[PDB]
DNA sequence: ATCGGATGTATATATCTGACACGTGCCTGGAGACTAGGGAGTAATCCCCTTGGGCGGTTAAACGCGGGGGACAGCGCGTACGTGCGTTTAAGCGGTGCTAGAGCTGTCTACGACCAATTGAGCGGCCTCGGCAC
DNA sequence: GTGCCGAGGCCGCTCAATTGGTCGTAGACAGCTCTAGCACCGCTTAAACGCACGTACGCGCTGTCCCCCGCGTTTAACCGCCCAAGGGGATTACTCCCTAGTCTCCAGGCACGTGTCAGATATATACATCCGAT
């Protein structure tokens, strides 16, 4: 337990390629728009350059909600973490 | 024209992309020259760090990656480039 | 039910990505719900900047222009 | 139809390494970052001399455009670069 | 400025309370910052489309990319309600 | 010679700030019901500002609004403190603020 | 002798400065500061006074604003007590150099 | 000089006590003292750079709050 | 426990500024009326590009089971910071000046917008052939 | 070893950017005036500074238990290959409402010159709260 760990913190550090499924997330982004305007349409490349996006913020927000959790002598990030790291951001 | 100056950057464009976007009134005759070099240095800059980037990993060809890395090695880049996220960049390891 | 459609992998995947070692079991009721703010701020923006255009269909430059807005810069498209 | 800056930039990296090439996504991540400088220096310069009381850009301004927007060291070649290129422009 | 202004929009909301010279200040500057976003939001709208004009339907979408969501929701009724009462009457 | 502002029903200067568009250079055209939507969009928000600043001036038993008072106003309020989320009121001051954990 | 316990005489102290609007430093050690900053870009400089007004309001509105999430770092760490780990996580996480 | 001194103890804590903290270790000052130089060199580089564009000799309040609007600190009350 | 000292804030007397608040005065300046040119805008057409109907196939996700290693609680020690008191600086009120700016106006020469006629500079679309990925 | 393909070359071109010539109006500039800024001096007093005690908060050590990780099996999902006949999106059109110019009487807040508070501040008076000792 914690080994393996490490590897996937290296290899994933590697690669350039994307990590959530694109379908999934594709029917997401359009669930939540139908709140805005019924009856829309997307172009293919409006959907890649959101998941390019979140993705980055994601990545972003977990490196220093590591900070966070180290900052109080830990390895686990908890919730508690996320919430420090968004409050001082802004967000 | 933008030959007289030793640039490689096209100053008549860059003269109607400025008089096209209203930025002012008038535009004297040095400011498309001026703006035309900073650019071309900038370029220049970036480039030869994405160059270095790519020898190291044994190849020939620039990507994305390369120039991700490049610009969170170096301070200045980073420092202007800091808010940027370059598709299908990576991370810095 | 969408939201769920990213899966504790992915998340884990993300979170390995930022160097984090161990995940708590709360950590992907927490993400899931961050994701949904800061992806619903964007498409409303890309989604007026449409409009605007009489248009009916989200381009990939509308999203751009709503990343810009938010003080982050999106190369290459 | 559609105009960018690949020409330029091409030349520029040929005359940098004269063996490395380039590919296409690369190529385009190339000319999104001297748009957006691009803007960013023209825009700084119209509201700076709009500041002042005057509606001509002259390349001073271009001067001072350069310094509020670059940071440090990156500036303080770039100035001098740009100033290069205006001598030999006139005195020519 | 536009003291007179906002002096007169007080007197309309509190006709009893007054409003010192560094307030005043304060309200000054924002009005005048309110203004240059949303004027400079809708230059950008224009420029996007490639149109050479500013109408109202600019400033309605500045004002809905630049204000809250409720307040936005409001200024807009207000706006129009304005530009109805001056074409109309 | 009746003025635009009578016409639209407002209070602020619409042909001024038909004026402030055109100089400044905004685009080469301006429509004729741009300054009158603009202009009743900043007297809606300053009358909800000074609204909120007045009723914080009544709270501590005054009659004139001072610049502690529109600071009160501002961060109390959601959509407000959104919008001037990084502005600085001068000669104003932050609300009480003492975490839970320190009052024993 | 009468005594105060340790910490109730600093709660009456935030009160205090949470309640007035003044401004807490020293005029003039303040613009000597400035002027010697200011000293290397440009010499033989002149400040209209109300220029180092603004700078100080600014100055201050930046320091109290940096002091109230060093303390939500201390508070995240089980303590009371703020030490420079506290600034440095709230600088970084703000990128304010990173 | 070490103008910087001139930034005493009490007024670190006054600031501190405006902040919400309710206990100071003793290198939160030297601390403080180096982080409130970078802000003043970042603010006070760009005004000066606002004033020699105009060919003044004498910094002003707006030299001061372009300077800070530039940087995300946009200020009411000085013009 | 309260209970009663002992230092704090919280209500009520005043004066006392020094301003917010309205008399005036010219400025500009918005409003009104015509004229000109052309940007709206709403037709009418071809399409590339946007979706759903359906197989496969190969992953990847979900479920469960040890089992250890990390979080969290408790306990002890001792060290650094808070409280209060008696000096020691030095900021901050007022008075003198006093040169070094910042602001406005008047005058001419050079410089940039507008417009005609060129022509070689960029584009979009033909084919290889090596280059890093299989 | 094995393909098998994207980067680089070629291209016919046409519309962009160059040269030349005029004109009208910003730049520069020189002169003067009056603010704006800085600096020296003496006095007071409020704040900074040093110091001593004491305590309570930080930090380390130990134990317990629970939940997260690694591995293996089975289920179901995303990515794949092909297709529909929808829509939608950038095209070009005479046509007419609308924009900016150039100008005449009436407007329509900015200055400066005065007073009447009103929230400040100081003295006074209770009414409320930390502290210690039983």
């Amino acid at each position: 337990p914690g080994t393996v760990a490490l590897r996937e913190i290296r290899k994933y550090q590697k690669s350039t390629e994307l990590l959530i499924r694109k379908l999934p997330f594709q029917r997401l982004v359009r669930e939540i728009a139908q709140d805005f305007k019924t009856d829309l349409r997307f172009q293919s490349s409006a959907v890649a350059a959101l998941q390019e996006a979140a993705e980055a913020y994601l990545v972003g927000l977990f490196e220093d909600t590591n900070l966070c959790a180290i900052h109080a002598k830990r390895v686990t990030i908890m919730p508690k973490d996320i919430q420090l790291a968004r409050r001082i951001r802004g967000e | 024209r933008s030959s007289k100056a030793g640039l490689q950057f096209p100053v008549g464009r860059i003269a109607r992309f400025l008089k096209a976007g209203k930025y002012a009134e008038r535009v004297g005759a040095g400011a498309p020259v001026y703006l035309a070099a900073v650019l071309e240095y900038l370029a220049a800059e970036v480039l030869e760090l994405a160059g270095n980037a790519a020898r190291d990993n044994k190849k020939t060809r620039i990507v994305p990656r390369h120039i991700q890395l490049a610009v969170r090695n170096d301070e200045e880049l980073s420092k202007l480039l800091g808010d940027v996220t370059i598709a299908n960049g990576g991370v810095m390891p | 039910d969408n939201i769920q459609g990213i899966t504790k992998p992915a998340i884990r995947r993300l979170a390995r990505r930022g160097g984090v070692k161990r995940i708590s079991g709360l950590i992907y009721e927490e993400t899931r719900g961050v994701l949904k703010i800061f992806l619903e701020n964007v498409i409303r923006d890309a989604v007026t900047y449409t409009e605007h255009a009489r248009r009916k269909t989200v381009t990939a430059m509308d999203v751009v222009y709503a990343l810009k807005r938010q003080g982050r810069t999106l190369y290459g498209f | 139809s559609v105009e960018t800056y690949k020409i330029y930039i091409f030349k520029v990296l040929k005359q940098v390494h004269p063996d490395i090439g380039i590919s296409s996504k690369a190529m385009g991540i190339m000319n999104s970052f001297i748009n957006d400088i691009f803007e960013k220096l023209a825009s700084e310069s119209s509201k700076l001399a709009r500041y002042n009381k005057k509606p001509t850009i002259t390349s001073r301004e271009i001067q001072t455009a350069v310094r509020l927007v670059l940071p440090g060291e990156l500036a303080k070649h770039a100035v001098s670069e740009g100033t290069k290129a205006v001598t030999k422009f006139t005195s020519s």
